[PDB]
């Protein structure tokens, strides 16, 4: 935090934060998260399956935390000769195994994009990876969950998964988004937005499948079903970087000359010595009182951070003549076992790390007690701990003038086990054959080594972008125009922010069979235009050979009009059923409509001849209604649809 | 497009009070069906009591379907189900689900005639045991079957009484008298709404909150004639009925002339409270 | 939004208070906090 | 050196006097005796409500 | 009480850290004030006869 006021001053670097919008349709994102808690400030998981309403992606991140890093950068150098001179090659290749957990920067896009608030379920957390080349999963029952889950939610109107295409089969992918279309019909105020499960033919183990063809057999619901939802096609390219993290990177090393155990080794001869621990264990083995106390204090505790500090340039010598060691299993293994041993000292079964990190603690406590009480003086060393904590490093020193009663005692175990792992080591110089000075080594570690390799590697690193599904950036473009035109415009022809282009090239003789299609499930387009970047191209749903529902604007519009009317109705549960409720009832529907006529929503010069509604004995009801408790509303509406054909006609002028 | 719906009654509160009910001496516990119902007429809980959801509570509501009916005499809470059956709620309902009411005043002189001790206490009535930071004894809300009415057993204090205000999230401007919590399943098969597949109850569950009225010693003051006389024994306060004192024998010290003097029953609106008896002054 | 002003017997005061010959107020304040300290972060404009 | 006088363990801040370039003395914080005082901890939130 | 180590007869004490030891008072008192450092030179003289 911070303490004086005043004005600070840090260097940063990341993308400019988005405006924040207004309220309009509101998605729901179901996926894994990193914290999911109530209380940043705790550890608890409490959101796991509990809806939350986020307003922009700064409180998503104080909620449920950010990305997972990428376990799969490799990165090569390659030493050689060219005829005696020096050749260098760095090379970092695109990761092939990538971490399955895209719920974060699928919301970078969708604010970058221009929606409003929405709802996050978080069904889980990510999980670690078993190695480098085996990453966690995606377990389709936790989605389940987060969809039955949704249900009970009354403000989302859209549906997203935002790691659906990662879920391990085809068929599984299918299955889910059945379920989202038979949950948007069991409540009819809902759309679903879909996805293919890959762009590239990709294989089911059997056969190898066209993901358009594939999808359309995928969903295999009716007429009533497909109404509510559409697909889009291709993937895009963003501009997004992965997130990684430099101390996870580790160096492979080849080269002509190796000298990677050589250079190990001479490390530890150098440790293994009176100028690098002899010196530190032979040293570590009212107000004027305070004073005094707490100038010794500091002495120790510095004494034991250098040791600290030692331990850690040791492991980061013998993990190079480990990695080093490719023959010779048996060396790997005696190498290892030192250093294991060796790091018990530091580490929790005897924890040289705490003593000196409780030291400073009680050390700033001390000092401050002198602010209100002689009693705090007396408290920090006998009711608190400094006396128990220099306990742990000689157990009754204070027994004689000369330390004595070492009954247990943190220090000098190290000289032995340093020997121990010198001589592990040692055993595989004439085992190497082609590792290189910084091989296995940290990029955070080699800056110091080589600066020239370290920054020509990273630039190549972030180099590589990432790729993502349309589907969050879609709910984005949804929400710009709800805003700007209204529900009733078509979704269509709309640019996209932060994209490079599509994935793939469609052209304009390939989306003739997107578009239509015997079976009516139509997919629409990304494509880039000439000196207007990448446009979304078509608005139809997956009924598409439907003369009432084929376009998104009618369905989504009547989605919205059926809300607002159910909630005038839902008013009268309990009330008679007579001409006094009749009346209130057809016009406050009435009132709306003719407001959505007078917006624009409506066809027709008057009211009269956009809308009608009917209510009431004679019209809609009969003496068996009146008996059953039955009230009946009918309602029409007429409805402005889209020009899709623009044909010019040229000719030769006569005269 | 058709769209349809159908809705079910899920629970029923019965609310009740002896101050507007009894008349006099007799105990509406104890009238019979004609008695009872022209009592009734002239009730309505709202003349003094406020009860609403709280915001927690509104949301839930909304997405389950859940709606808020009034009467005179009780709540009504309805439910909507699946189309085509009386026990399916259209929306799955799990154990651990509830609904929270606040109770607040209206009536400047309900703590004159309801004969219940509230000072720096909260009223909280349940379901199912909660769990609180002090040693505590709990009963539930009584059913409608039972005898008895709101004493100490339901009031909380201290620790409980923050505890118990915190996790309902109250506004800073408190002027809560109490909170009902109820939850799906309770402590019992008797007090819980739905089964264990989830079905609604065939029998709609029906509780009961009913608040006892206070007696008083009467007293008369004569200035004109200079003389003071007292009942032997308390009365009950009511706000219609009538009780006729005409006997010399009912007072202590009766006047010399007692046979000309009327003696008015006492209002709720000044009264004496003390450890032992309580006053009403009454000036002729 | 600013404040509340409470006083009366059912609000503040009971039988007791009438008796006693109290007179109970109970008032409420929103009052503005200052800002301390104010962080300027820098960075390259990417472009 | 302000940074122990202005919070610290027992709430007893110190205000301090300083010195700024182009503007010359100033009066630098505003903080009450009980500094870890969620609700008392400025002087202006104590002079208004008295 | 000073801006300078003072000797107390006994010990040299540092001037803020003494405040807060002298001033030993609860939450309750230590509302009703704020104390500031250092002590300021001024441009005035000092009275004097020739």
């Amino acid at each position: 935090t911070y303490k004086t006021p005043g004005v600070y001053i840090e260097e940063i670097t990341k993308f400019p934060p988005s405006v924040a919008q207004v309220e309009t349709a509101i998605p729901a994102f179901i996926g894994y998260t990193q914290f999911a808690r109530t209380k940043p400030s705790v550890d608890s998981d409490d959101l796991i399956l509990k809806p939350k309403r986020i307003s922009s992606l700064l409180d998503f991140t104080t909620y449920y935390g950010g990305a997972q890093n990428e376990q799969g950068i490799t990165v090569k150098l390659t030493d050689t000769l060219i005829e005696g001179a020096e050749n260098r090659t760095i090379n970092v290749p695109e990761p092939t195994f990538k971490s399955p957990y895209l719920m974060f920067y699928s919301l970078q896009m969708y604010f970058a994009n221009g929606g409003g608030p929405c709802y996050i379920v978080s069904t889980g957390v990510y999980d670690d990876w078993s190695d480098s080349e085996t990453p966690p999963t995606i377990n389709f029952s936790d989605l389940e969950s987060g969809l039955a889950v949704i249900r009970k939610e009354d403000e989302p109107t859209l549906l997203l998964f935002p790691d659906a295409t990662n879920l391990p089969t085809d068929d599984e992918f299918y299955s889910l988004y059945n379920s989202a279309l038979m949950q948007c019909n069991d409540l009819q105020d809902r759309f679903t937005i879909l996805d293919t499960y890959s762009d590239q033919t990709y294989n089911d183990g059997v056969e190898d499948l066209d993901p358009i063809p594939a999808l359309r057999n995928g969903i295999n619901l009716t007429k009533d079903y497909l109404k509510y939802g559409a697909a889009y096609y291709p993937f895009v390219q963003t501009i997004l970087n992965y997130q990684y993290s430099a101390d996870e990177i580790v160096i492979q090393h080849l080269s002509y000359n190796p000298n990677a155990i050589a250079t190990a080794l001479d490390n530890l001869n150098a440790v293994n010595g009176p100028t690098f621990i002899d010196a530190i264990l032979d040293d570590l083995r009212n107000s004027v009182k305070v004073a005094n106390f707490a100038s010794l204090v500091e002495s120790v505790l510095s004494t034991l951070n250098e040791l600290i500090d030692a331990k850690e340039e040791i492991n980061k010598d013998v993990n190079s003549a480990i990695a080093s060691s490719e023959e010779d299993n048996a060396i790997k293994t005696a190498i290892s076992d030192a250093l294991d041993v060796f790091n018990e000292d530091f580490e929790g079964a005897d924890k040289i790390e705490s003593v000196a990190k409780n030291l400073s603690d009680l050390l700033i406590k001390i000092k401050q007690a002198d602010t209100n009480t002689k009693v705090e003086n007396v408290l920090s060393i006998n009711a608190l701990n400094f006396s128990a904590e220099f306990e742990k490093l000689l157990t009754y020193d204070v027994n004689t003038g000369l330390t004595a009663s070492v009954t247990l005692d943190l220090f000098a175990n190290i000289g032995t086990r340093l020997d121990d792992i010198i001589a592990a080591v040692s055993a595989a110089e004439p085992i190497d054959v082609n590792n290189g000075k910084l091989n296995g080594r940290l990029l955070s570690d080699i800056e110091p080594l080589d600066n020239a390799t370290y920054n020509t590697i990273l630039l190549e690193i972030n180099s590589h972008k990432v790729t993502l599904p349309p589907s969050s950036s879609m709910a984005g473009a949804y929400a710009r125009v709800d805003n700007d035109r209204g529900v009733w415009k078509s979704p269509a022809n709309i640019g996209l922010n932060y994209v490079s282009k599509p994935s793939v090239t469609v052209s304009h003789e390939e989306q003739e069979s997107m578009n239509v299609h015997g079976t009516g499930k139509s997919v629409n387009a990304i494509r880039s235009f000439v000196g207007k970047g990448t446009l979304v191209w078509g608005a139809r749903t997956l009924a598409g050979n439907d003369n009432e529902w084929r376009y998104i604007s009618v369905r989504r519009f009547f989605n919205m009009a059926e809300e607002s009317i159910k909630k005038a109705t839902e008013q009268f549960v309990f009330e008679p059923n007579d001409g006094n409720t009749w009346v209130r009832v057809r016009a406050m529907i009435e009132n709306f409509l003719i407001l959505q006529w007078r917006a624009g929503a409506l066809a027709g010069a008057k009211p009269e001849h956009a809308f009608y509604v009917k209510v009431g004995l004679g019209q809609t009801m009969t003496a068996q209604d009146i008996l059953e408790g039955n009230m009946n509303v009918e309602i029409g509406l007429a409805v402005v649809r889209p020009a899709e054909f623009i044909i010019l006609k040229f000719s030769h002028k006569m005269q | 497009m058709q769209v349809s719906s159908s809705f079910r009654s899920f629970l029923k509160l019965d609310i009740l009070h002896s101050y507007f009910l009894n008349d006099g001496e007799k105990d509406f516990s104890s009238m019979n069906e004609e008695e009872s119902k022209t009592q009734l007429k002239s009730y309505n809980w709202k003349d003094f009591l406020e009860i609403y959801p709280s915001q927690k509570t509104s949301h839930m509501m909304r997405g389950n379907k859940i709606f808020f009916k009034s009467f005179n005499d009780s709540i009504i809470l309805a439910i909507k189900v699946e189309s085509g059956t009386e026990n399916q709620p259209f929306n799955e309902l799990y154990e651990d689900e509830s609904m929270t009411f606040l109770l607040s005043l209206k009536d400047q002189y309900f703590g004159n005639y309801t004969d219940l001790d509230l000072a720096d206490q909260l009223l909280y009535f349940s379901n199912k045991t909660p769990v609180l930071p002090e040693a505590f004894t709990f009963k539930p809300i009584d059913r409608i079957n039972q005898s008895g009415t709101v004493g100490e057993e339901y009031l909380y204090e201290g620790e409980n009484k923050k505890h118990l205000l915190e996790e309902a999230h109250l506004n800073p401007g408190g002027g809560v008298l109490g909170i009902i919590q109820i939850y799906m399943k309770g402590d019992t098969p008797v007090l819980s709404l739905i089964n264990n597949d989830g079905t609604l109850k065939n029998s709609l569950p029906h509780f009961k909150i009913h608040f006892s009225n206070r007696k008083s010693t009467w007293k008369y003051i004569n200035l004109k004639d200079d003389f003071e006389t007292e009942t032997k024994k308390d009365y009950p306060l009511t706000k219609f009925g009538f009780i006729l004192l005409d006997k010399k024998s009912d007072f202590i010290s009766p006047p010399a002339h007692f046979e000309k003097y009327v003696f008015p029953n006492p209002d709720a609106r000044r009264i004496k409270i003390t450890p032992t008896k309580n006053y009403s002054e009454i000036f002729i």
